[PDB]
RNA sequence: UGUGUGUCCG
């Protein structure tokens, strides 16, 4: 029974060594994945806060503008509308402000 | 005597088999983590692209408003 | 004969540019127009031969070459023209004076008798009543001037005809004044001694035209001077004289009724005001209207100063005083006024400020603004005023615009959710609106307090269209008998060629809406939508947009716009779509007074997140039109386009207006420096410009009102206050609810409420200014209980009387289609009814109406314009002269029997009558009983039935078949149909008006009346929802005599001319009246004999008529008892038992209705002496499937099917009767609509068609002040004798009777507490439940209708299902 | 024999068991480090909602802003170049800032176009509105004098001189508003305008214990005929509250007063 | 003697092996739960960023043809 | 010869 016991012990040792090797390989893969911290988490986390600050600043600044009405908005809108449907400049003569 | 030795050897082999199947199940479920990898790569671009868009927006705001 | 018919009333702006031509023909000098082209142009063929007329040369033989403006002389003519001259008119208007007075007296007596018969009468009457009335009528100041001016008006109206060659002139010499007339031109010769002088020695009129040295040399040794004007000034003066006479007569008569205190100002103060205004005008020229315009604000401030007088209540009067002083000092610096004239010119506003009157008297005085005339308008000044505010540069704040747009979208969404079930299925990537998602999933809506941070979230909401573009339910909007502009090709063809100096190369064909609507080959609603969507209004020939000066006003000039035909159609379609699409989310009405509402309801409504005190302030929106720019209104227009299926429809105006050339289409002054060379590209000058950025008044009014409501709602959200808004005319009133705790007394509540109102006003001013529209803080005022809005005036809940606006407009002559007597009398009657609706005095208005009725009758009999001179209507139509007795008898029988009577005393109690026939019969019986001529009732009511069809029966279900009660509508409709027969190449109207339209109409009308029993109201209701109704409403578009006598399409149909037919029908109608005992039969009197009941006799009269229609079938649902005959009053003493309820009420008793008086006073102004001055506490079936956004045709078919199903409930033919009517309207078949028809289950369908459907709203004809001090108990009737009693009319009758009974006695002097109205047992019946039964079917082919409009439409179930 | 062999085989197995334990603890600490580094992934899961809120708000605001402005937004450089020559504003709208445009307006060097100047003044003048001073009038000496004159009958009466001296005292004392307010209140409560003027001359604290003004007069021609009944000799120590409105001094040392 | 000691040593080794296996199973369960917590929510944030990127791209495309 | 001198949106 000595030979069969020796064979069984050797097989068990080989199996446990294979288990150790595969566990080490999985550990190495996990370490490689964690080397960069999965990569984008930190800089996208900072970018989210930066974007939030920029958008809030723009929204706050939007409440301090003053607009001056021009004398060619209607003509430009009419020209754009006439170009959108059956694209062609409107028939002559020219409109009030052709620019 | 020998009966106890062989019985404990069989128990050792059974527990070793259980450990091996547990380890291979652990490896199979660890390699199933790549799902969490889908919302890592592509999403990054979106955020970056969004950043770029916002950036150019600010630039355009400085080309129209008279400001100081 | 002729194609001209001048009007009798002023309805046009006063322009005197053409007069410069006349003065050049006669050789005089005058400068009325600012256009130098008129100085050296070519005179027309007429007004050039004035140098060949002997009469004109003789008239202008001893006058200087210099003339004076007519606007400096109108007060002088008004003061110095009495009736003492020799007029060419043969029968003078003063000859038939005494008769009128007699008639007036008689009418007054009748009224008294009527009241004494009802039970109202008066307490402690005075025997000397008729003598005072006679003295007041005879002692009027303007009695003879009115007749003289009417003679002048008749002369000038007759003379304006004869458009051909060889025209004649008329002459009048009235003592000092000389008047000459030649074809719409008047020369006045006046002494120079009556003109006020300057410090330089010249009259004030000559300052602006001549220097001091030139005028003195020109005059030298002359005593008379000549002025030239048009014929509109004479009409204006005649209207002024009539208004002054009416006002003075009413004021004088009202003093007799209540000597101690009346509601009218006075009869001597008003004369002083007239004199002061006349002097101010005679000194200051046409610029005195800038001061006359301040009468209304001063009266408003004086009424404002009749309250507790908080610290800021006197700000408005101070501001008005400062403004009037500044204007007075500004407009007189250049003029060299003498110190005496300088002191005497301010008396107008000096008197106005120093008045001390009750608020009612001030409110009555408020309505005499237009009693001084109207200014002379110029094109250049109006163009300069319009050019500013329209080309100015504005500054805007984007954040306010964003918030307003969000509020707009929120309001639309809230209105959609309130009806229609639940949310509108928002599309477009829901995660973009985090916060609204919870509400959408839970299917709820934000209340209001929490919608302040998610306001931006409404920007991202998207939906399919919510409304449909095929809901035009009326085709008369596209044909309305108006005028439009001409094409850009021939824009300058509307001016006179002689003044222009060159003949236009291109000429237009027509200029009227009806003369172009019938010749549009491819007219259709979808065609109009396609035309708008393709931006086809940008074509080079569709940009004219002419201007036109407005009618009588007091400003320097206001202008409206005119568009070519297709753009006008687009504008009309847009307005129609916005009326019943959007703008229902923004209600503008309400008119809620916190002093006349329930306490708990007011508290619940005023709660945002305890007594409630509300304030208010009013703002003016008339200048808002020119302050709208594209940069502000673009998002709203885009959203309006998206809510429908259209693309570029709602922004036609902002796209096509700046590309136009702005000018005023005035016939006698084209734009400056116009020449044949620069015709295609004309220059701009003092009367023209190119760049227009603002809006135009009238166009797109609904959208602008919606934007204003959105702004108000935004302000309401911004500040935590509850706001209600109302918009009417040119004003909007905004009220703010403040809500207060219980322990805050009543002293600081008003102060806090006014503080809150001022806060709201400041916030609204800031917001609107940020939007680009500027409020003026110096005119907006804040009050805490006084509200004036359109036709309503309230002071702390008390309604103020204002009846001089309508009572002073009564006139014998008015435009009523060929001077029809019936039209004039009907207009006078309606004016009298409207006037008596207000105030608390009855006699003055009736006296004025009676005075004017006889005068109109006489002036039409002797001076009809439709015939030649010397023609007498009252002689040849009878063979003998018409006497007073015949006229008096023919003015007493009512119009429903054909009798030219419209002043029904019954109208003094309530407006809408249940049955006109019974009321007319009772009035005739009472009038015949008052005099001792009782034996004429049967011959008067017998008459002879005429010939009529079923169409005439279904037009007026409550009428009779007598030819004398008909109008001119049938004649005009026949003329229009005849014109359509040989015209109207529209290719879509022609389909509707096919060969057999009349036969189909006859068949449908006959079938609708073939039921058993026959009901006429149901037939009339059903008839309007068929193609017959559409044809009928299209046919009736004629409105004036000018378009009848001048239309090209109407007058080119050959045949007999229209004038001869009009003369013949007028002669026939005049023969119908005033004849008597010539059109009556002796077969009906026996049947009507021995009835002694108004209801039975009226039923017999109705059944005898329409005999050829109703063979023997009974007629129901058309007769109702008169309210006076039903009830009798007893006027119970506070401590007294009713004789009716105790002495003769032993066996069963008699039902009655009770009236009791409250004791709480609440508020009173100025005192509680009068009942009218005080108010009291006390307030005055679902379908299985409902379609979304249904079309007009689908809806009409739905109610038609519902009505047919409901009326025929006991029969089994409902499945087959409905189908032929729906085959021509909707594509769906029967058993598909039925699940959409709401379920109805009731009885006594006559009551459903009487009050539940409410063809009339009933309402009262008295002020609502008294109704709050009375309580009416009706449950005492018990079994209600379900009957013929109309409860609303009963309440109105009780309230009106109590009001009239005590209208002069003091509150303490009232000796009666409770009133019992006991019902008689003669005119009260019991109505059973009856259902109509039809024994046949229409079996008519209506499948030929497969066209657009209100006609059969495909795929009606396109909007989905709910 | 076999027992010893089993001994060393089990010793080797135990050693490999210790390396198994080492591998287990190594992977456990790697998992712990991964969890520590991954814990800041669920924290952006919350601030991303705020990022979405602010981004959507800005998107809506600027989308609506660009919607209202056409194809001629006229960038700032173009507007500045256009202002220099033919200084009329350029075609098409333009965008500024409130502080920047105010600063350019307050400096008389840039030559801002007149139309833009008046437009901005109109926009800005309405920001100074509060609970009060909304409809509050402005009152000067002449305006108050005319208002008082309009309420009196006749001309040349001593009440006119009283009004003139009252308005002069209010002007040089700067108290016109309170006088006008209380005069209006008195006129409202019901009394006669002359009684009102008595209330002004008796109630105003400034008018208390005041000496009437001395006016040089030429002769009886200058004085209006309506006041000849009011001439009285001057007693010592005149007082406004006693009934003094003015003092008239002649050339030859003659002093007279008026009695109301 | 020797056999009993060897049996005890093997039993202790197997007890340690099953203990570390249970620890690994617990760690697997905790990381599976953490991944599940970051499965659907992360998809939600991904689609939200997709929508925001789309709308911002539309805005900048609109702004581009203005300068 | 002076195209209907004008008389619109609610
Ligand atoms: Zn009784």
């Amino acid at each position: 029974h000595s030979f069969e016991e020796v064979v069984q012990t050797l097989a068990s040792l080989a199996t446990v060594v294979q288990q150790q090797t595969i566990a080490s390989e999985s550990l190495e893969q996990r370490i490689t994945s964690l080397e960069n911290g999965l990569k984008p988490v930190y800089d996208m986390a900072k970018t989210i806060s930066s974007l939030n600050r920029v958008c809030a600043e723009m929204v706050a600044k939007y409440d301090l503008l003053v607009m001056t009405t021009g004398r060619a908005t209607a003509t430009a809108a009419a020209t754009e509308a006439y170009w959108a449907e059956h694209g062609q400049p409107p028939p002559g003569p020219s409109l009030y402000e052709e620019s | 005597s020998f009966e106890e030795v062989v019985q404990t050897l069989a128990s050792l082999a059974t527990v070793v088999q259980q450990q091996t199947i547990a380890s291979e199940s652990l490896e199979q479920r660890i390699t199933s983590l790549e799902n969490g990898l889908k919302p890592v790569y592509d999403m990054a671009k979106t955020i970056s692209s969004l950043n770029r868009v916002c950036a150019e927006m600010v630039a355009k705001y400085d080309l129209l408003v008279m400001t100081t | 004969q002729h194609t001209q018919y001048p009007d009798a009333r002023l309805s046009s702006p006063i322009v005197l540019d053409q007069c410069d031509l006349v003065t050049r023909a006669c050789g005089l000098y005058s400068s009325y127009s600012l256009n130098p082209q008129l100085r050296n142009c070519k005179l027309p063929k007429h007004i050039y031969r004035l140098k060949y007329d002997v009469t004109v040369t003789k008239f202008l033989s001893d006058v200087p070459v210099a003339t004076l403006p007519i606007d400096f002389i109108v007060p002088i003519l008004l003061k110095a023209l009495s009736g003492n001259g020799f007029c060419p008119v043969e029968p003078r208007c003063q000859q038939f004076l005494d008769e009128i007075i007699k008639y007036t007296m008689q009418d007054a007596l009748f009224l008294k008798y009527y009241l004494k018969n009802v039970g109202a009468q008066e307490d402690c009457v005075d025997d000397h009543f008729q003598e005072k009335i006679l003295s007041s009528i005879q002692g009027n100041e303007f009695l003879h001037q009115m007749f003289f001016w009417y003679d002048l008006a008749i002369l000038t109206r007759r003379g304006r005809l004869n458009r051909g060659n060889s025209r004649s002139t008329w002459f009048v010499h009235d003592d000092l004044i000389d008047i000459l007339g030649y074809g719409d031109y008047v020369f006045w010769k006046i002494p120079i001694s009556l003109l006020p002088l300057n410090t330089q020695g010249i009259p004030h009129a000559a300052m602006d035209w001549y220097q001091t040295s030139v005028f003195k040399e020109a005059v030298q040794g002359h005593t008379h001077i000549v002025s030239v004007s048009t014929a509109d000034v004479l009409i204006m003066c005649k209207d002024l004289i009539t208004c002054r006479f009416n006002t003075t007569l009413i004021s004088k008569i009202a003093e007799v009724e209540d000597p101690v205190c009346s509601d009218y100002p006075n009869f001597k103060i008003v004369s002083m005001l007239y004199q002061s205004g006349d002097y101010l005008l005679s000194i200051l020229g046409s610029d005195g209207y800038k001061i006359i315009k301040f009468l209304e604000p001063l009266c408003l401030a004086k009424i404002q100063l009749c309250s507790k007088y908080t610290e800021r209540k006197g700000r408005f009067l101070t501001q008005m005083h400062l403004a009037v002083n500044h204007t007075l000092e500004e407009i007189t610096e250049i003029r060299a006024l003498k110190p005496s004239q300088a002191h005497k010119i301010r008396e107008f506003h000096r008197t106005l400020i120093r008045l001390e009157m009750t608020p009612q008297q001030l409110c009555e005085l408020f309505s005499i603004q237009k009693h001084w005339g109207h200014p002379v308008l110029h094109s250049e000044t109006a163009i300069q005023k319009v050019k500013k505010h329209a080309t100015v540069l504005k500054a805007l704040r984007p954040i306010v615009i964003f918030e307003t747009y969000c509020v707009f979208k929120y309001s639309i969404a809230k209105h959609y959710f309130d009806s229609q079930g639940s949310w509108y299925s928002v599309t477009s990537d829901r995660n973009l609106t985090p916060g609204l998602n919870s509400y959408i999933k839970r299917n709820q809506f934000p209340p209001l307090p929490m919608i302040k941070e998610l306001l931006w979230e409404f920007y991202h909401l998207d939906h399919p269209p919510l409304f449909s573009t095929k809901i035009i339910s009326d085709l008369s909007i596209f044909i309305k008998d108006r005028a439009t502009a001409v094409e850009r090709t021939c824009w300058d063809a509307v001016f006179e060629p002689n003044v222009l100096g060159y003949n236009p190369p291109h000429k237009f064909s027509t200029k009227r809406v009806p003369e172009q609507f019938l010749e549009q080959e491819n007219f259709s609603i979808e065609n109009v939508l396609s035309y708008a969507q393709k931006l086809e209004y940008l074509l080079p020939q569709y940009r004219n947009f002419s201007f036109s000066l407005k009618e009588k006003e007091l400003n320097v000039g206001r202008t409206f716009g005119k568009l070519p035909y297709p753009t006008r159609n687009v504008q009309t379609l847009c307005e129609a779509l916005l009326a019943d699409g959007l703008a229902k989310a923004f209600p503008s009405n309400m008119m809620v007074v916190t002093e006349r509402e329930q306490k708990e309801s007011l508290l619940h409504q005023a709660s945002w997140h305890a007594t409630v005190r509300g304030s208010s302030f009013v703002t003016d929106l008339e200048k808002y039109n020119l302050a709208f720019r594209y940069e502000f209104t673009a998002p709203f227009i885009e959203y309006c386009n998206r809510c429908y299926g259209v693309k570029n429809v709602f922004n036609w105006m902002h796209y096509t207006i700046p590309q136009c050339y702005m000018h005023v289409s005035d016939y006698y002054n084209p734009p400056h420096n116009l020449t044949l060379e620069n015709r295609n590209n004309p220059p701009e000058g003092p009367s023209s410009y190119r760049g227009h950025m603002g809006g135009i008044e009238g166009l797109q009014q609904k959208l602008w009102t919606s934007i204003s409501c959105a702004q108000i709602s935004l302000v309401e959200i911004k500040t935590g206050f509850k706001l209600r808004s109302a918009v009417m005319g040119d004003n909007q009133c905004i009220t703010v609810l403040s809500v207060f705790p219980l322990e805050t007394d009543a002293d600081e509540q008003e102060q806090s409420a006014e503080d809150n109102a001022a806060r709201v006003a400041a916030s609204l001013a800031k917001v609107t200014s940020a939007c680009g529209i500027f409020l003026k803080p110096d005119e907006t005022f804040v009050h805490s209980g006084f509200i004036y809005f359109g036709k309503k005036q309230y002071l702390n809940g008390v309604q103020l009387p204002q009846s001089l606006k309508t009572a002073t407009r009564m006139a014998p002559l008015s435009d009523a289609i060929f001077d029809d007597l019936q039209g004039t009398l009907a207009s006078i009657g309606t004016a009298f009814e409207r006037s008596i609706s207000e105030t608390r005095h009855i006699f003055p208005c009736r006296i004025t109406a009676a005075f004017h009725t006889f005068f109109s009758v006489r002036i039409l009999q002797y001076h009809h314009l439709g015939f030649n001179k010397g023609f007498d209507l009252g002689q040849l139509t009878l063979g003998k002269p018409l006497d007073f007795g015949t006229i008096s008898l023919a003015l007493a029988v009512p119009q429903v029997l054909g009798g030219l009577s419209f002043l029904n005393p019954e109208k003094c109690f309530y407006r809408n009558l249940g049955d006109p026939v019974t009321s007319g019969l009772f009035q005739l019986k009472t009038y015949l009983r008052m005099i001792e001529m009782d034996d004429l009732f049967l011959p008067l009511i017998a008459k002879n039935p005429g010939n009529c069809t079923a169409i005439d029966f279904v037009l007026n279900p409550s009428g009779l078949n007598v030819p004398g009660s008909q109008d001119l509508t049938s004649f005009l409709r026949q003329i229009v149909r005849r014109t359509i027969t040989l015209s109207a190449k529209n290719k879509l109207i022609n389909t509707l008006f096919h060969a057999s339209a009349d036969f189909e109409d006859e068949m449908v009308c006959k079938w609708l009346l073939s039921s058993t029993p026959v009901m006429s109201r149901f037939a009339a209701d059903i008839f309007s929802r068929t193609p017959s109704g559409k044809r009928l409403q299209i046919l009736g578009y004629l409105e004036g005599t000018r378009t009848l006598l001048a239309s090209k399409i109407i007058n080119n149909n050959t045949e007999t001319p229209v004038l001869d037919r009009l003369r013949k029908i007028t002669l026939q109608r005049w023969s119908l009246w005033f004849s008597y005992l010539d059109h009556c039969d002796n077969i009906l009197a026996e049947a009507l004999t021995q009835i002694t009941c108004t209801v039975d006799l009226a039923q017999i009269l109705r059944e005898y008529s329409w005999a050829h229609i109703l063979e023997g079938r009974p007629l129901i649902g058309a007769t109702l008892p008169c309210m006076i005959e039903q009830f009798k009053v007893v006027w119970l003493k506070p401590y007294e038992q009713c004789p009716q309820c105790s002495n003769a009420k032993q066996p069963g008793g008699k039902p009655f209705v009770s009236v009791a008086v409250k004791k709480h006073i609440v508020s009173a102004w100025p005192n509680a002496s009068r009942i009218s001055w005080t108010i009291g506490d006390g307030i005055p079936g679902q379908p299985a499937i409902k379609p979304k956004c249904p079309s007009a045709a689908l809806r009409e078919a739905i109610e038609l099917a519902s009505r047919l199903t409901w009326v025929t409930q006991g029969s089994s033919n409902s499945d087959l009767l409905i189908k032929p009517f729906l085959e021509a309207r909707v594509n769906l078949s029967v058993q598909e609509i039925l699940q959409m028809t709401p379920s109805h289950y009731s009885g006594n369908i006559v009551h459903r068609y009487n009050d539940q459907y409410s063809p009339h709203s009933f309402m009262a004809n008295r002020m609502s002040n008294s109704a709050t001090r009375l309580i009416v108990s009706t449950n005492t009737l018990g079994e209600f004798s379900d009957s013929n009693i109309i409860f609303q009319n009963v309440i109105n009758y009780a309230v009106a009777l109590f009001d009239i009974k005590f209208r002069n006695t003091e509150a303490t002097d009232i000796q009666y507490n409770r009133a019992h109205l006991h019902l008689t047992k003669c005119c009260t019946r019991e109505v059973p439940a009856q259902y109509l039964t039809y024994t046949s079917t229409l079996d008519l082919d209506l499948t030929r209708y497969r066209e657009n409009e209100l006609i059969y439409d495909n795929n009606p179930l396109k909007g989905g299902l709910n | 024999h076999s027992f010893e062999e089993v001994v060393q085989t089990l010793a080797s197995l135990a050693t490999v068991v210790q390396q198994q334990t080492i591998a287990s603890e190594s992977l456990e600490q790697r998992i712990t480090s991964l969890e520590n580094g991954l814990k800041p992934v669920y924290d952006m899961a919350k601030t991303i909602s705020s990022l979405n809120r602010v981004c959507a708000e800005m998107v809506a605001k600027y989308d609506l802003l660009v919607m209202t402005t056409g194809r001629a937004t006229a960038t700032a450089a173009a507007t500045e170049a256009y202002w220099a020559e033919h200084g009329q504003p350029p075609p098409g709208p333009s965008l500024y800032e409130e502080s920047a445009i105010r600063g350019k307006i307050e400096s008389r060097d840039e030559t801002v176009p007149q139309s833009v100047r008046e437009a901005f003044n109109n926009l800005d003048s309405t920001t100074s509105l509060t609970e009060e001073n909304f409809g509050k009038p402005d009152i000067s000496a002449k305006d108050l004098r005319n208002i008082m004159y309009d309420h009196l009958p006749g001309f040349g009466t001593a009440f006119h001189q009283l009004v003139q001296v009252i308005c002069k005292l209010g002007k040089d004392s700067n108290s016109l508003d309170i006088i006008h307010a209380e005069f209006q209140a008195s006129l409202a409560e019901g009394d006669s305008p002359q009684c009102a003027l008595i209330q002004i001359t008796k109630r105003v604290p400034i008018f208390q214990d005041a000496a009437p003004p001395v006016i040089h007069i030429r002769s009886r021609g200058d004085i209006p005929r309506a006041c000849q009944k009011s001439l009285r000799p001057v007693p010592p120590s005149p007082k406004i509250d006693r009934g003094w409105v003015c003092v008239f001094q002649l050339q030859d040392g003659k002093t007279l007063g008026l009695k109301i």
